């Protein structure tokens, strides 16, 4: 339980890294996507991951996909926020960081949206608290970084 | 020759001489282990195991012959000519100066531990140094304990003590029996108490012995000797008893050594403490160059109470 | 002879250790060298002596008679028995078999030892919670390897992803068990953890405190040695206590603190070894090594005790089999 | 085989308002979490919260004679009775709050500053689920509970036994998707239940733990249940009892601007009201003694009298109306 | 290891919302219009009724709203974008109603199988704020996929 705070921690950093290093003079950018880390385990909250998945998903379809998620393609902040907060969350269930490290994710490289929609319940459970805790973790470097 | 294996159930005390009595001076630091006490724990089996004849009520020694003791992970101290350098333990070899042995200038010795294999190395003259991670230290485990009161579950008045245990994995001791049939009666216990707080170790009993006092060194006048456990004596008649027992005089001898080890205990006959005595330290090297080319022995004894473990020296090579 | 003490937490233990080093202002006792919680050989000692003392003098202690500690004492001190019953009722002694036993109070250390060696109390089984079947038993191979040392001698290969698990901890199809909220795969083992009930059962019976041992294989979760340490060393309850000013309805001055709990559902044990009763002229039915381990298993097995501190806030209970 | 305690009461708790037992703020979504058995996730009052409210009131009853021995207690005369000689400065000490009144400390312990004199006579256990409310598409909510809950009850009744030596006072399985339920819970026609969110299945011993809780608390349920009783597995339940508990948003208001403050938002967790907990009281002698209250039955009888039917408060916020639950004591 | 009705409702509602956008890939108005009906059907629910707003599709389909069983609609067969997404709507709330997400599924409806409209016609009141309740669940979950993947 403590090496995958590590993991949580080391794959938090970089995304964030990621978010401040395309969108350095870009303030609203980097404003947006904190702003979005903050509210989106209190979605999780009172909606349920299923929900707050389907929520980013309407911020973007033909397909349930994080991989096809291109962010930096978007019109406006929100929206580059809003696509690049959601692969984070999907790519840290699904992929972790990476199948050469301790946590290679939960889902197994699939959609969580859809990984929800076909495992127990029990699956579920431990994805909604890895989310939780890896909004957590980027909630962390957001505040000190952006 | 019998091995004894000592598997400690969980900590051990082996305690220092000062005063530790309940409601005064409470505080229980433990040492490397004396093999007196070894001794001890094996006499008073044998004591109340009804062979009183083997055990030697009263008298400083028992009939039998504790060779020596040794812990285990087996282990021996750092030889006192090996000086930390860096994150090195380097090996330092005789000098001579005005026609006499000395050890060169290189530094100040820090304790620690090393494996049987990287001292039999060092025995054969054939280490240089140890890397600094295979330097052991001994495991202390400090313990606070209290007294309470029999209803109102309050600590007494000046009850609190303070413990420092040794983490040890094992005890290695070997015994020479003259028919006492130690063997058998250590067969037929599975666990004693060795050391304070009544604590209990697990033996086994093996009819063998150690490779280390086996080993063939060859013929030089170049001899050291490792002493292994405290050797009691003066340094003068050791050096002469050595002469006598390898039948060859000596030109010249060095002893590398440190604080003298302060050796009491507790008679178990007479309910009072021992009288102090003086000894060599575990990890001493006594360097000799002997006129004539001599075997050297794999371990030879010295010194006073032989028979308690004293004075094992492990025979080495230097140049 | 010797007695293993097998111990199972009802209620969270606290036995206090000043000396652990941690950022916990009240942590509890654990190994130097394995980090383990553990449980002293004299905490037990105490707690054992003093209900065994209670029950002396209460006369409920069994030899198969009810033991008269004060009828014995006379037949055994003879002509100093009435000043050293004075001396127990003073507190400065404690009653016959009590001190035969555990040795004798402080202010008579000297006349003779204890015939018992109460070692420490080792970790066997630490609950920790699973998504499925509630909580898991978790050990680890050194603990099995430490158990099976214990035992041979008074008479596994796991990578920190896997675990060796009973069926209730796995989830359905996916060959993976869930502790707290780290994912451990399933390693096909066949006989490990039947290997381990079967000990389980050779030295505390058919029933595991009140349950069948049959049940708790199915919830026993074998994980690598440093993931145990993790889990015995990050999982511990820790708790925020306060002390409220009830003049002003606030937390008083200097009034909060944090105390680690060794969680209940935890099993451990401890070996008793002992050694001859070294009082002189004793009574017949307590004069050898057998005769004290019998007394001890009649008296402990499937008793109640209160181990550590805490005990007026409902702390350090736990169930015995001897 | 439990001889360090003599005797021992039950301590039925049943919340009317919703509950918070603290553990501390967390660097997480839910700021203010409620007390948990960590490797259960079970919801509990440890019983030094408990305890903490037992003698807070105690204390106060005492201070106000309202505390009833066999009549009226006087703890002034008492500890003149008691303490004799050096009774006056101590009557003083308990005035400044420096320590606590005689029946108290007994009872309870010392205050703080006479910590070393001597322990508490009395033992108070965590607090454990026993009913949890869920609710229900029909029946509008259910008590549920698990076997994993009524072994522990079985098991804590043989604490009680061997304590009050009592041999006379000493199976549930159950699918995931299976639920022991009563008649008001039942969709029409359906034989299945709706809790939460998930569908479980009827099955053909409520009656049975339903006469059992007619022991500890009498004839009457805290003045009120088998219809709406349902037994459920043991992960469905610790799932409930988990992921069923209130989070509410709460802030603080800026009093001129009507906005919300900064360092004002939080979320913090209640156990829910018509929750049904538990805790085992074990007394053993005390300590300290005047012969009202010289052993172990008398202080039982005090702490019954004291506190069955009582109204007391755990856990903080208790300004916002948290905390309030009924108590049942018995034997 | 069971499943939560979340589940199945996500489930569904991806299911026959991708089969909305397989159907009529190449018709935008159908799509549109499907999110639409989506969207505002619950809001018809919570002001007139769940039994007003079932008879409030069929009407739309001209059919007699007493004697329509739902599995006797086939939006298939309609015109207009209109009626094409009404009788979708009406098809997809009423099957979850009777069927659920399947038979062994954690969830396989609420009126086993008997049409959700003559169902309510014909149960008590309590029944009834049953199947309302998660028509509203079914519907929250329909728009959520339609407002992402059906597009204008
Ligand atoms: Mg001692």
């Amino acid at each position: 339980i403590r090496e995958i705070e590590q993991e949580r921690a080391s794959f938090a950093f970089k995304v964030v890294s990621d978010i401040k290093d395309k969108y350095s003079q870009n303030k609203k950018v980097q404003g947006k996507y904190s702003s979005y880390a903050e509210k989106a385990p209190t979605i999780i909250l009172n909606n349920g991951l299923g929900a707050t998945l389907a929520f980013f998903l309407s911020k973007l379809i033909d397909d349930v996909d994080y991989k096809s998620i291109n962010p930096e393609s978007f019109g406006n902040a929100e929206n580059i926020a809003y696509a690049f907060l959601y692969k984070h969350l999907s790519t840290w269930l699904a992929e972790g960081n990476g199948k050469d490290s301790a946590f290679s994710g939960l889902t197994n490289g699939e959609d969580p949206l859809k990984y929800i929609m076909e495992k127990t319940a029990i699956d579920v459970a431990i994805s909604t608290e890895e989310a939780l805790s890896i909004l957590n973790w980027i909630k962390k470097f957001a505040k000190a970084m952006l | 020759m019998i091995e004894v294996t000592f598997t400690p159930y969980d900590v051990l005390l082996f305690r220092e001489s000062r005063p530790f009595d309940a409601g005064s001076e409470s505080v229980a630091r433990s040492i490397i282990p004396l093999p007196q006490t070894v001794a001890g724990a094996i006499r008073t089996l044998l004591f109340y195991k009804g062979l009183k004849n083997c055990v030697g009520v009263g008298e400083e020694e028992p009939e039998f012959t504790l060779v020596g003791i040794a812990i285990g992970t087996r282990i021996y101290p750092l030889p006192f000519n090996i000086i930390k350098s860096e994150k090195f333990y380097k090996v330092v070899n005789p000098g001579r100066f005005l026609g006499k042995l000395i050890l060169p200038p290189k530094g100040k010795y820090k304790s620690g531990y090393v494996t049987e294999s990287i001292l039999e190395k060092y025995l054969k003259g054939e280490l240089k140094e140890v890397e600094e991670n295979k330097v052991i230290r001994i495991e202390k485990e400090k313990r606070i304990g209290i007294k309470l009161s029999r209803e109102k579950k309050v600590v007494e008045e000046g009850m609190l003590y303070t413990v420092e245990f040794l983490r040890i994995e094992k005890i290695y001791a070997w015994i020479e029996d003259p028919g006492c049939g130690i063997k058998d009666i250590l067969s037929s216990y599975e666990f004693l108490t060795l050391g304070g707080e009544s604590r209990v170790a697990f033996v086994e009993v093996d009819d063998k012995t150690p490779d280390i006092f086996n080993r063939e060194l060859g013929s030089t006048k170049k001899a050291l000797f490792y002493f292994s456990t405290p050797t009691i004596g003066k340094v003068g008649e050791i050096v002469q008893e050595l002469e006598k027992r390898l039948n060859a005089k000596i030109d010249d001898y060095l002893l590398v050594s440190s604080r003298p080890t302060a050796i009491s205990g507790w008679d178990m006959h007479e309910k009072k403490p021992k009288g102090t005595k003086f000894a060599i330290p575990p990890g001493s090297v006594l360097f000799v160059e002997f006129k004539e080319e001599v075997e050297v022995p794999p371990y030879i004894k010295l010194g006073k109470l032989k028979k308690l473990g004293y004075g094992l020296a492990l025979g080495g090579i230097w140049e | 002879k010797a007695v293993v003490f097998g111990l199972y937490s009802i209620t969270p233990v606290h036995a206090g250790s000043g000396a652990e080093l941690s950022v916990i202002d009240l942590p509890i006792q654990r190994e130097r060298h394995t980090g383990f919680p553990v449980i002293w050989g004299q905490s037990l000692k105490g707690v054992l002596r003093s209900r065994f003392r209670q029950l002396e003098l209460d006369e409920k202690i069994e030899v198969s008679q009810k033991w008269k500690w004060k009828e014995k004492t006379k037949e055994v001190l003879k002509e100093k028995a009435d000043e050293f019953i004075k001396k127990v009722e003073e507190r400065k002694r404690d009653p016959l078999l009590t001190e035969i036993v555990f040795g004798p109070a402080t202010d008579g250390a000297s006349e003779h030892a204890g015939a018992v060696s109460v070692g420490d109390a080792k970790i066997l089984l630490f609950p920790v919670r699973s998504a499925k079947g509630v909580f898991a038993f978790v050990t680890s191979p050194i603990v099995i390897q430490r158990l099976k040392e214990d035992f041979e001698l008074v008479s596994v290969e796991l990578s920190n992803n896997e675990t060796i698990a009973g069926n209730a901890l796995i989830l359905n199809g996916e060959n993976k068990v869930i502790l707290e909220d780290i994912v451990l795969k399933v390693k096909s083992d066949s006989n490990v953890i039947e290997n381990l009930v079967e000990v389980l059962k050779t030295l505390f019976g058919d029933n595991f405190f009140g349950k069948p041992i049959e049940s708790i294989k199915e919830r026993i979760a074998i994980v690598s040695d440093d993931v145990f340490k993790s889990f015995t060393r990050f999982s511990t309850e820790i708790v925020a206590r306060v002390r409220i000013d009830a003049e002003k309805g606030t937390v008083a001055r200097g009034g909060l603190w944090y105390e680690e709990f060794l969680p209940s559902d935890t099993l451990m044990y401890s070996l008793i070894a002992v050694g001859s009763p070294k009082k002189e002229n004793l009574p017949k039915e307590v004069d050898n090594t057998q005769k004290i381990v019998n007394v001890l298993k009649v008296t402990f097995n499937n008793a109640f005790l209160q181990i550590g501190g805490d005990e007026t806030v409902g702390k350090g209970f736990v169930k015995v089999r001897a």
